[PDB]
């Protein structure tokens, strides 16, 4: 079902770009390996902040862990997430560390998670 | 995987290993060298300021532009950085610095002016779009004096010209072979020495032809000293820190050398084990 | 006797001891003797005169630069390269032109130019990550 005549443009051209970019960063993973990762180009370094906070936001909790861990269950709606991805694909997040995606809802709710670090 | 697929990456790596030790080895020579040709520079820098401690703070204290603390309104700076990379962290730490003070420094309103000493800073600043005036790149292992005649001779112009102020040397300080700290130092108006010449009372130079023109040209060849002392321990400071990086490389490559034998000796057990049960397998 | 340096920014030129020199200051040639007063000139581009005690005779040329003279030593804080209103203002208009263009050189180093592309080419498309199980 992920095709622009089943599920939108902007839907599919989110996923298509998240995809881009997390494999973008499968590949420079092998050089910052021996390397280290100053040796990257000044835009490689973005994407590869971009890819570890796009492997955060992707992270949930769920009602049915809510026993695992103590964290409530989050439920998201398509548009929120399409919201969300959309918006770090292009930077409008880069101030944030990427501890404040990891185990969120929506977007808003890493915006306050950065602000209790 | 496949057995062949694995050991021709185990290959490779051990390659790229043994390529990083080498350069290691090249780094941690010309650092020596390097070092010592850090060394061969204080005399003139030392005995030239001597003498403008002596026309400028002693008695009969001179009038200079490059003495006295005009008003700041616009602030320049000369940078320097790598031709190489593979230095590690050293480059961006010191752009990043830069960038801190000279974003403070926006924020009270002043403009701020760039000139580049190597091709890395060179490449960073214009995709950041600071505003660089002067450049030279190309240096080497073999820094000339006579090649930063130019854009230091950029700098005092626009300085004494009435445009700058209060301009800046931006350099890694070579402080341990293991161990260097980008600093941003103040070269021009110039700072204040520790020592007092008041000791040198008993004596005063017979002035040939005149002490005012003779004072301009020592001020201008002492700031090109020090910019060249900077541009020598950055040159030295990049080779301690390529020879750092090149030994860590060194070692990441040695355990991924572990990780894939570890790979290698599983897919080669499980394609033994897989022919082996096919052909007693198919004798009916 | 006294004390003489010869000093570029670059390295030392000459440190022996000497009994007299002679060079062609700004104002005119010049001959430096023991005991001289405290001096402090320009000199020009030219050769420059140095006896070493025991009578030794040789010359240094020099680029021009400032010559200190001190009770019982001396330092002539030598230029490396010749030193003018319109050289230096050549070579600062090409320092002022390759920045208002984007034209940039090659270093020398050919041994880091070997060294690199050889490691570029070695850790190119090894697929090591997502071979062996690591996350990172």
């Amino acid at each position: 079902q992920l095709d622009p005549l089943v599920v939108g443009q902007e839907h599919y051209d989110t996923a298509r770009g998240v995809q881009s970019i997390l494999q973008r960063y499968q590949e420079l993973k092998d050089i910052i390996a021996i390397l280290g990762m100053d040796e990257l180009s000044e835009e490689d370094k973005l994407v590869v902040a971009r890819a570890r906070k796009i492997q955060r936001f992707l992270s949930q909790p769920f009602f049915v862990a809510e026993v695992f861990t103590g964290s409530p269950g989050k439920y998201v709606s398509l548009k929120d997430t399409i919201r969300g991805f959309k918006g770090i694909m292009e930077g409008e997040y880069d101030h944030l560390p990427e501890q404040a995606f990891y185990m969120v809802g929506s977007i808003e709710e890493a915006v306050e998670k950065a602000k209790k670090l | 995987a496949g057995a062949k697929d694995i050991r021709s990456k185990i290959a490779s790596v051990q390659n790229t290993q043994k390529i990083t030790k080498a350069m290691e080895m090249v780094a941690a020579s010309k650092m020596r060298k390097s070092q010592d040709r850090m060394a061969a520079s204080r005399p003139y820098a030392e005995t030239m300021r001597k003498v403008i401690g002596h026309l400028a703070h002693g008695n009969l204290e001179y009038k200079h532009p490059y003495l006295e603390d005009r008003d700041v309104k616009r602030v320049g700076y000369l940078v320097v950085s790598t031709d190489r990379g593979l230095a590690g962290g050293l480059n961006i730490n010191l752009f990043k610095k830069l960038l801190a003070e000279m974003k403070t420094w926006t924020d009270k309103g002043v403009q701020a002016d760039l000139a580049m000493i190597g091709s890395k800073g060179v490449s960073f600043f214009n995709s950041v779009g600071g505003n660089v005036v002067a450049q030279v790149t190309g240096m080497g292992d073999n820094p000339s004096l006579s090649e930063l005649i130019g854009p230091v001779k950029v700098m005092l112009q626009a300085y004494d010209e009435g445009r700058l102020d209060k301009l800046y040397i931006v350099s890694n300080k070579f402080i341990n072979t293991m161990s260097q700290v980008p600093t941003i130092s103040q070269l021009l108006p110039l700072p204040a020495s520790d020592d007092d010449d008041l000791k040198h009372k008993s004596w005063d130079y017979l002035y040939e032809p005149d002490p005012k023109a003779l004072l301009d040209t020592l001020l201008r060849r002492y700031v090109e000293s020090q910019v060249y002392q900077g541009v020598v321990e950055n040159l030295a400071s990049e080779q301690a820190a390529r020879m750092v990086a090149m030994k860590a490389a060194t070692d990441n490559g040695g355990s991924l050398i572990k990780e894939l034998q570890l790979v290698y000796n599983k897919a080669r057990q499980a394609s033994i084990t897989q022919e082996l049960t096919e052909i007693v397998s198919g004798a009916a | 006797t006294y004390h003489l340096d010869v000093v570029s920014a670059e390295q030392q030129m000459f440190s022996g001891l000497v009994e007299k020199i002679q060079v062609t200051g700004s104002e005119g040639e010049l001959g430096i003797y023991p005991g001289h007063a405290p001096l402090l000139t320009a000199i020009k581009p030219g050769m420059i005169r140095i006896v070493k005690q025991h009578g030794h005779e040789e010359f240094i040329y020099l680029s021009g630069g400032i010559l200190e003279v001190q009770p019982g030593n001396v330092t002539v804080l030598a230029d490396t390269a010749i030193r003018g209103q319109d050289l230096d203002e050549a070579r600062a208009m090409e320092a002022k032109r390759k920045a208002e263009e984007h034209i940039s050189s090659s270093h020398g180093d050919v041994d880091y130019a070997q060294a690199s592309a050889e490691l570029a080419k070695a850790i190119a498309q090894l697929r090591v990550i997502e071979l062996t199980k690591k996350a990172m």
